[PDB]
């Protein structure tokens, strides 16, 4: 009926997650948006 | 276009597009059904609001009572 | 070529990314102080005795006071109008406990727009075109000056201004309209016209324009992508959308001419604000709203009540609650 | 520019105060009779202002019922 | 300047109908409020 | 303990500003 | 399983940004009082 | 020619007003309810309904009259002049309260009409629909504070009256009884109205101050015809202008327009969410966090605990006022006076 | 000789028609 | 007759305000030339390098 | 409710389908006034 | 305590006295149109 | 001449309202609803 | 049969009966004056 | 300067508006040169009155009416100025500074 | 009902003065159409 | 000496900020790599 857990970990491990997850979609769709900028409507 | 044996036997129902009836059509049957739903919702908006009390039909909430 | 006309010459110079301008030279370091003063005591000022009677409001951000909640309070009622800067107290944590950050802030911020105002007309004169955007911030000016300065000078204190925090605007309205019927008031009835119906022109006028664009553009894209800026022509029929709001009024209800109806956006809520700004100002003078209490008698003389009495009511429970322990005598300041 | 008679060259036209100089008081007078002979007071609900208490009655009237609010304020007058 | 002395034009509009709507009420109900308040309890 | 969140919103919304107006993009004409 | 024509690319230039980073902080200005309660 | 093909050439014809396909249901119902309006508060009272004296008739000015909302005691009723209430008998109807059930049912049928109107110019003239998407701010207004607020509550009692001082009542009923102001979605509203007071504003006083100099005269009026090509103002000198005096300025007149649409529009609409949650009494009243701590502490104050005791004010001194129904026989030693007055 | 009081004769229309005694300094006195 | 002679002196020099900041705003102009608008055939803004 | 407007968005673009790029050019004389005797008719044009 | 007076008074003549001798070097000739 | 100026009709249509909001003022001050 | 149902059924008369008023007044108002070149 | 008809309005407009706010500021402040016999009593003096006629009154049903021990623990007839004068009490405290002749004897 | 007919009197003297001047152009409207 | 508020509600700010403020960096940076694909390089 409960465990007594850290309660800043929620922020350790979900900022800890979205952050650089945010990081890599972020450098992902603009690789994809530049090799569609350059094959296609060059 | 992929044709498989799903949308084979699917085909005559995604077939007329733009086949409709000439001129006015089933539109004064349809005027007339949409009128008479409409009566239907007043009549049932009326019972609610107790504006309607009918005979037998009690909107209390000691109807579902012993 | 001389010292100074080098300097002057910079001053009154466009080039710069923000107008610098002979305004400018006393709105950017009055602003500025009147900015670093607001955000550290918004954050981290210790509770001050608004009232005068040895009990501290907490109203930062250290003592609990989310931001729906804080507010840099107003000076001690003790005080009073008296001028109160940091060098006439004892000790500078002396001046936070009267209150001093509320005067530092709002004389601070006062004199700023007065020369943010002679900005917008200096900016108007260098580039070569009409001046008067002075003069529709004039009525925000104003309106500052009426709820910060002049609702201090005429009922006495400083504690009387509107405190710089947002839960502080809602508890100066309540004690506003609980001793000055701001809500019945023929100015302030003004200004509500000109809010509600500024903001109708805002969404009529600017909802025509959207509504009558001529189509420089495809259609999957944007709308916006076909106005090309500093273009010579119009993007939008005039002609068009006065012929939709001649059709949905009537004919001559409806500018045709585009100056005279953009005119007409800055006449009606510049000219309504400048009234709400008078009617705060007379009412810190005691020039109250209208007084309808009890005026409707039957012909035994039994008082009946109208729509001004269930106003009253709500006037007189928030008249008694409001200062709940700083009055020791039967009248409000009378 | 609609196909009609303009407005301005109606009201300046003689025919039209020659028709209405007088409905215009006619109108006036109407509704001043309509307030002055007691029919705004009947026809509306309005109570005189004698007739605001009653002598059976010295409370503020208040419905109490929804459905006998006829038999109610029938009793509530009177 | 001069009335409009042979042009034909109807009379009974629509604009005449539309205005006689708000204007007849109007000049009811002032003359009804005017003598509303000459009216002593 | 929840101060620190009013205060990085409020200087985090007070960074948009500041970038908005000297980091933004530049209205060029169209010749 | 043909390529298909009807995908088009997303455009958002740097005015829709600042107000987007504006607009999602300014609602966490506003309703963060109210989540703490 | 045809019989339904006849009749919309004559209704959508062209006049001097306008009908429409749409002027069926507004040309009726608007003028039963902007009408319906102007004959209760110059004669219908209220003494019936509230023991308030509300009408021109028995000695109210154009602020303190209304016509004021049904009873308590009917309770939600559409109250129909032939209904069981007040059945056939015209003088119990304005009595009873029924005429605020004419005017808000007529005023719903009456802005579907001239939103249905708007939808019909545009199409007719061959514009964009952009003034009836406009106008739903103001109908999601109308349907959720004398609609959807009172249909929540009790009755048709806690409703706004439709009078000036009426309103004047349901601004400070919801801030003793619901602290309104502290709700966020209202707080959405005052920068959405203030916001668009401020795009009227200070766009039309820029375009009347970096206008091109078109004419001769002394006056700028008269050097504008509407079928112009050319702009009448200066884009370049307004984008130059704000982006020295303010840092940020616009470059796109056709982005301009539209967020002087959008901040009234969508600035009336989240208000209009708020109040429909107000209905329930999903209220934002109080910091609980600062509830705890000012019970556990007697010396912690602030703007926010003065606002609480503000509200105990209103809802214990107008109650035995405004909601006569109840009975609220409050004796004056146990309502929350302060000190000394 | 005599001069401006019209639309045409000085620029400034009725409702700015006060300010066409600003070059007219006769009618100005007995103005004031 | 403090609380009107107070009360309607803001209303007068508020205003007496306004037309004074109408009044340098419009004197500066025709003095300078740009009362009736910008000179459409040199506007200062066109011969000015940009901000950025 | 917020469904309401987004019907009302939807409603207003199938209808108003070919004039959301803008309006064409085909708009200002149709619109002037007095022109025909039906609004947004152009075969009753009204002369003579 | 006396030393910040000294030193707010530097401060507030000096940005006056540059509003002050400022507007009086010529500001009706700093417009467009010459010179 | 067969015609009534435009200004004339604005004019005696303009006394009318002074004069219907003259006695709105007065009424307030007179009769029932005037807290006499 | 209930007094409260045959109010309702006179007010679908009586809502058909003064409002069949401008569906024959929208007919006679065309029938007699229409469009010169239309449908 | 600018020499023109419009210009010297202009100087003169901002000259009756520092003269027009300062007439209000002597109406609702001053009682020498705006006398209270004729005028009125002031916006402070009002306030100081009601002070002064419950100090008489609560003196005349036998109080000491200093060491008054007033609600907010301050004093509620007499009180100390912040500068250390003697002056009323209550919320009145805020116009201490008042000169005026009925109680300046 | 005897003061309604007081009331509707001078708007029966209304309607009176107005088909006495328009009877006559109003007959000339129905018969055009 | 404490304040005792909602400890969800730190995960209902900051997670109601970095993923919708991660979302139109997302948008925008692939629209100017669009742009250097299609001006530059084609
Ligand atoms: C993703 C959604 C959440 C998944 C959590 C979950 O998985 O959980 C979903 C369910 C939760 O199961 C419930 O689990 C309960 C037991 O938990 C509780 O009882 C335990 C002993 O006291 C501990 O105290 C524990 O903290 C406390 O939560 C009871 O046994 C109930 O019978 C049982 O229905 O998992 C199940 O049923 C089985 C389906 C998986
Ligand atoms: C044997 C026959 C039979 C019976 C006994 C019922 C029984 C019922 N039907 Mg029903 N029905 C039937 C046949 C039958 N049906 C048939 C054949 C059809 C046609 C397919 C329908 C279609 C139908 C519909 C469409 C609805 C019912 C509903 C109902 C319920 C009414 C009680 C209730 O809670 O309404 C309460 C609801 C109302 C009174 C509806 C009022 C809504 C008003 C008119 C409009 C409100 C929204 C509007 C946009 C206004 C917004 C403004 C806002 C601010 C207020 C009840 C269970 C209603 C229901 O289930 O609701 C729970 C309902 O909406 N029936
Ligand atoms: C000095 C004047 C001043 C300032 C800065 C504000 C500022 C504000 N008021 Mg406020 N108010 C004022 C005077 C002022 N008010 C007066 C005189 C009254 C009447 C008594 C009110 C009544 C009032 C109400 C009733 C409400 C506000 C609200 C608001 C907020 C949003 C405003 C909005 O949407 O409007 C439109 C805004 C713009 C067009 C421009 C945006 C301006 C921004 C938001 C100002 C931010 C100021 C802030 C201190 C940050 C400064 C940064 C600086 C330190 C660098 C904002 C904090 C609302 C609220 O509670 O929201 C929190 C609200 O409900 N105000
Ligand atoms: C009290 C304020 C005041 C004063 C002193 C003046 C004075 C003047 N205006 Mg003027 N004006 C005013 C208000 C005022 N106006 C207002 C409010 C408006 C806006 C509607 C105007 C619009 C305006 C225009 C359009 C013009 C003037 C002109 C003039 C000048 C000559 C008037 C003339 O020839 O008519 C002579 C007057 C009459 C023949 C009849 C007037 C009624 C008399 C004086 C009866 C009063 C007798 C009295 C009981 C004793 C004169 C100096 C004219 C100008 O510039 O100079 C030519 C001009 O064209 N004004
Ligand atoms: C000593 C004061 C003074 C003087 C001599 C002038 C002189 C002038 N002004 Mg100016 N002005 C002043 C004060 C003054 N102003 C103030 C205080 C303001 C701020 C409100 C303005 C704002 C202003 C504007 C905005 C404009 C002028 C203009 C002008 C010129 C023509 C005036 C005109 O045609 O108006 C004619 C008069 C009217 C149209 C009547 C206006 C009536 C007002 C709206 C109502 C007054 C309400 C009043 C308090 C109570 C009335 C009682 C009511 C029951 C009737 C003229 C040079 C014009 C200009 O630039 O010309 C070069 C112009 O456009 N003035
Ligand atoms: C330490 C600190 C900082 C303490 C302070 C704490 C504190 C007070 C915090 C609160 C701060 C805060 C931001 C509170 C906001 C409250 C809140 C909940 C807001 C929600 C946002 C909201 C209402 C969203 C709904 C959408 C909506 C209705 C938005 C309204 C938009 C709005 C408010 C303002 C935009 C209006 C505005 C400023 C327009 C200026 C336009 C302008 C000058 C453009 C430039 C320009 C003008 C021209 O005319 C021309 C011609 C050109 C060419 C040109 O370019
Ligand atoms: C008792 C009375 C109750 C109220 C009765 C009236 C209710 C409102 C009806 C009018 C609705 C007008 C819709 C206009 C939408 C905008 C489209 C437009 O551009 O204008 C209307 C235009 C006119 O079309 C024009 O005319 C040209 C030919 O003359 C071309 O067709 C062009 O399309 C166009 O330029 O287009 C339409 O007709 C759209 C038709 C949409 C119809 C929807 C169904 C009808 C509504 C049913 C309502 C039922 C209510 C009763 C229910 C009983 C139960
Ligand atoms: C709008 C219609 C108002 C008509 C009306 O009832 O006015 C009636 C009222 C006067 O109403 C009178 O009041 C008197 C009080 O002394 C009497 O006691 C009576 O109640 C009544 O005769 O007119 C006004 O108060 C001024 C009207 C201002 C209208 C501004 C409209 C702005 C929009
Ligand atoms: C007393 C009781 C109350 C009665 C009061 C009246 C109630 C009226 C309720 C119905 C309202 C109908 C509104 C129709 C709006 C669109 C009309 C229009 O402008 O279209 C006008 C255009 C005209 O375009 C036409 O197009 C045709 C080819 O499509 C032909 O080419 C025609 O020649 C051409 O003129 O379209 C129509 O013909 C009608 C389309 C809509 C038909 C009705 C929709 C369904 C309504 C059902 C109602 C049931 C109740
Ligand atoms: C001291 C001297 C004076 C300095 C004043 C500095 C103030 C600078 C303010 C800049 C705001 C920029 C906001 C980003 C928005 C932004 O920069 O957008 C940039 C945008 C540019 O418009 P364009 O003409 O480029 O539009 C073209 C594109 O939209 C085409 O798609 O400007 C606007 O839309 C109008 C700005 C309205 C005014 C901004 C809103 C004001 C409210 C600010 C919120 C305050 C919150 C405070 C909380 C603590
Ligand atoms: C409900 C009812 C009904 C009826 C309705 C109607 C028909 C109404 C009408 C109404 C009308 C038909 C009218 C009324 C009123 C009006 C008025 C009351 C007017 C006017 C006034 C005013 C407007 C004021 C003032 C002014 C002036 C004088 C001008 C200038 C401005 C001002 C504002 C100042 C029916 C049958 C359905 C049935 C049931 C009952
Ligand atoms: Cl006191
Ligand atoms: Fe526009």
């Amino acid at each position: 009926g409960g465990m007594s857990v850290s309660f800043p970990a929620y922020l350790a491990v979900l900022l800890g997650t979205f952050v650089p997850v945010a990081f890599l979609v972020i450098l992902y769709i603009q690789s994809e948006a530049r090799k569609a900028g350059a094959s296609s409507k060059s | 276009a992929l044709r498989t044996r799903l949308g084979e036997i699917l085909r005559p129902l995604n077939s007329e597009y733009g086949k409709v009836a000439p001129g006015w059509g089933t539109t004064p049957i349809m005027g007339v059904f949409m009128l008479l739903f409409f009566l239907f919702l007043l009549i049932i908006l009326q019972i609610y609001n107790s504006s309607l009390i009918i005979e037998n039909v009690d909107v209390d909430w000691t109807s579902l009572g012993n | 070529a001389s010292l100074w006309e080098r300097f002057c010459s910079w001053v009154t110079s466009t080039e710069n990314r923000l107008y610098i301008g002979w305004f400018g030279v006393l709105m950017i370091p009055t602003l500025l102080t009147a900015t670093s003063v607001f955000i550290i005591a918004f954050v981290a000022a210790p509770p001050v005795d608004i009232d005068g009677i040895r009990e501290p409001v907490a109203g930062s951000l250290l003592y609990g006071n989310n931001i729906i909640s804080g507010a840099v309070i107003p000076s001690s009622a003790a005080i009073g109008i008296h001028f109160y800067p940091i060098w006439e107290a004892a000790s500078l944590d002396e001046w936070l406990y009267n209150g001093g950050c509320y005067p530092l802030i709002v004389l601070h911020f006062l004199l700023g727009v007065a020369c943010y105002m002679g900005r917008e007309w200096e900016l108007s004169y260098r580039l070569g075109m009409r001046p008067w955007i002075a003069v529709a911030f004039s009525a925000p000016v104003a309106a500052a000056t009426a709820v910060f300065l002049i609702y201090p000078i005429g009922q006495g204190s400083f504690s009387d201004g509107m405190p710089l925090g947002i839960s502080g605007t809602f508890n100066f309205m309540i004690v506003f309209q609980a001793e000055h019927n701001i809500l019945m008031h023929p100015f302030h009835q003004l200004g509500v016209a000109g809010v509600f119906g500024g903001s109708l022109f805002s969404a009529m006028h600017g909802s025509l324009v959207t509504s009558s664009l001529i189509r420089e553009t495809t259609e999957n894209e944007s709308a916006n992508y076909g106005y090309k800026f500093g273009q010579e022509e119009e993007t939008y029929n005039i002609v068009a959308a006065h012929g939709y709001f001649g059709r949905l009024i009537f004919q001559y209800a409806s500018f045709n001419n585009s100056r005279s109806l953009h005119f007409f956006l800055g006449l009606w809520p510049v000219v309504g604000i400048w009234l709400t700004s008078i009617s705060v100002s007379t009412m810190a003078f005691n020039l109250n709203g209208f007084n309808f209490n009890q005026s409707v008698v039957d012909s035994q003389g039994r008082v009946i009540n109208t729509w001004a009495d269930i106003i009253n009511r709500a006037n007189l429970g928030m008249e008694v609650m409001h200062e709940r322990n700083a009055h020791n005598f039967p009248l409000d300041l009378a | 520019s609609t196909g009609e008679r303009p407005f301005s060259d109606i009201i300046t036209s003689i025919r039209y105060w020659v028709i209405h100089s007088i409905t215009i008081p006619s109108l006036f007078v109407a509704g001043w009779l309509f307030v002055s002979t007691g029919l705004a007071y009947d026809v509306f609900g309005t109570p005189r202002p004698n007739e605001y208490f009653t002598q059976d009655r010295q409370q503020v009237p208040l419905v109490n019922d929804r459905f006998s609010a006829k038999q109610e304020l029938e009793d509530l007058t009177k | 300047g001069n009335p409009n002395q042979s042009v034909t034009y109807p009379i009974f509009t629509f604009r005449w109908l539309a205005i006689h709507g708000i204007a007849v009420p109007t000049v009811f109900f002032l003359g009804a409020i005017t003598s509303m308040q000459f009216i002593q309890r | 303990m929840e101060a620190l969140v009013y205060v990085f919103l409020l200087v985090g919304t007070l960074m948009v500003i500041f970038f908005a107006v000297f980091f933004r993009d530049p209205p060029k004409i169209a010749k | 399983s043909n390529p298909n024509p009807n995908k088009q690319p997303v455009e958002l230039n740097r005015t829709s940004l600042f107000w987007g980073l504006l607009l999602i902080f300014v609602l966490a200005v506003l309703f963060s009082s109210y989540f703490f309660n | 020619r045809g019989w339904f093909d006849l009749i919309d050439d004559w209704l959508k014809r062209d006049r001097f007003v306008f009908i429409g396909w749409s002027g069926l249901l507004l040309l009726p119902c608007s003028y039963l309810a902007l009408g319906g309006w102007l004959t209760g508060t110059t004669f219908v009272t209220s003494w019936y309904t509230h023991g308030l004296a509300s009408s021109y008739l028995e000695g109210c000015n154009f602020l303190t009259a209304a016509v004021s909302t049904p009873a308590n005691s009917m309770g939600h009723s559409l109250l129909f002049l032939w209904g069981p209430e007040a059945q056939g008998d015209f003088t119990r109807w304005c009595q009873i309260g029924g005429l605020w059930t004419f005017i808000a049912l007529h005023g719903a049928f009456g802005l579907i009409g001239f939103c249905l109107r708007q939808f019909e110019i545009a199409r007719l003239v061959g514009l964009r629909p952009y003034n009836a998407i406009a106008f739903s701010g103001p109908i999601s207004v109308f349907v959720s504070v004398f609609l959807m607020y009172p249909l929540g509550q009790a009755s048709w009692f806690f409703a706004p009256s439709f009078g000036v001082a009426a309103i004047f009542r349901f601004l400070l009923f919801l801030q003793g009884f619901h602290n309104w102001t502290l709700n966020p979605f209202h707080m959405m509203g005052v920068a959405g109205i203030l916001g668009g007071a401020l795009l009227c504003a200070i766009h039309g006083a820029t375009v009347e101050n970096t206008l091109f100099e078109d004419g001769d005269a002394a006056d700028t009026f008269r050097a504008f015809t509407p079928t112009q090509s050319e702009e009448t103002y200066s884009m370049v000198t307004a984008n130059r202008f704000w982006s020295q005096i303010f840092g940020v300025a616009f470059s796109n007149k056709r982005w301009l327009h539209f967020f002087m649409l959008f901040v009234p529009v969508t600035g009336l609409w989240t208000s209009s969410i708020g109040i429909v949650g107000l209905a329930l009494n999903l209220r934002a009243y109080d910091f609980v966090s600062q509830e705890l701590r000012a019970a556990e502490d007697p010396e912690f104050e602030t703007f926010y605990t003065k606002n609480i005791l503000l509200n105990e004010g209103i809802r214990a001194w107008m109650a035995a006022q405004d909601q006569p129904h109840e009975n609220f026989i409050f004796p004056e030693e146990v309502l929350p006076r302060g000190n000394a007055l | 000789s005599a001069a401006g009081r019209d639309i045409e004769s000085t620029g400034f229309a009725w409702w700015s028609g006060n300010a066409r005694l600003i070059n007219v300094s006769g009618k100005l006195l007995g103005a004031h | 007759p403090r609380s009107w002679l107070t009360s309607s002196h803001f209303f007068l020099p508020f205003f007496l305000f306004i037309g004074h900041l109408w009044h340098a705003g419009r004197a500066r102009a025709a003095a300078a030339g740009f009362e009736k608008g910008i000179n459409r055939e040199n506007e200062p803004v066109l011969f000015m390098r940009p901000l950025d | 409710l917020l469904f309401f407007f987004g019907h009302l968005w939807h409603g207003s673009r199938t209808l108003f389908r070919d004039v959301f790029a803008g309006i064409g050019a085909e708009v200002t004389e149709q619109v002037e006034f007095g022109a025909f005797a039906k609004l947004g008719d152009r075969t009753t044009k009204k002369q003579g | 305590m006396f030393t910040l007076k000294i030193f707010v008074y530097t401060t507030v003549i000096f940005f006056i006295s540059l509003f002050v001798f400022g507007f009086l070097s010529n500001d009706p000739s700093r417009n467009p149109n010459r010179k | 001449t067969g015609r009534v100026p435009i200004w004339l009709v604005a004019f005696v249509g303009g006394i009318a309202v002074i004069g219907l909001l003259g006695l709105f003022i007065y009424g307030s001050y007179s009769g029932v609803g005037s807290s006499l | 049969m209930t007094p409260s149902l045959s109010s309702f059924i006179n007010s679908l008369i009586l809502g058909l009966v003064i409002v069949v008023i401008p569906i024959s007044g929208a007919l006679l108002f065309v029938s007699q004056k229409d469009k010169v070149t239309r449908s | 300067f600018v020499w023109s008809g419009e210009a010297y309005l202009s100087y003169s407009l901002a000259a009756l508006a520092l003269m027009g706010f300062t007439a209000s500021c002597y109406a609702w402040y001053n009682n020498t040169a705006y006398p209270s016999e004729f005028y009125g009593p002031t916006g402070p003096e009002a306030s100081q009155a009601q002070a002064f006629t419950f100090l008489v009154r609560d003196q005349r049903l036998g109080a000491n009416v200093a060491s008054a021990q007033g609600p907010t623990g301050l004093g509620k007839y007499l009180m100390r100025s912040p500068s250390g004068e003697i002056i009323f009490g209550g919320e009145t405290m805020r116009f201490w500074d008042l000169r005026a002749p009925w109680l300046e004897p | 009902d005897t003061r309604l007919l007081i009331v509707l009197l001078p708007v029966l003297a209304a309607a009176s003065w107005a088909l006495y001047n328009i009877g006559r152009v109003a007959l000339q409207q129905f018969k055009r159409l």
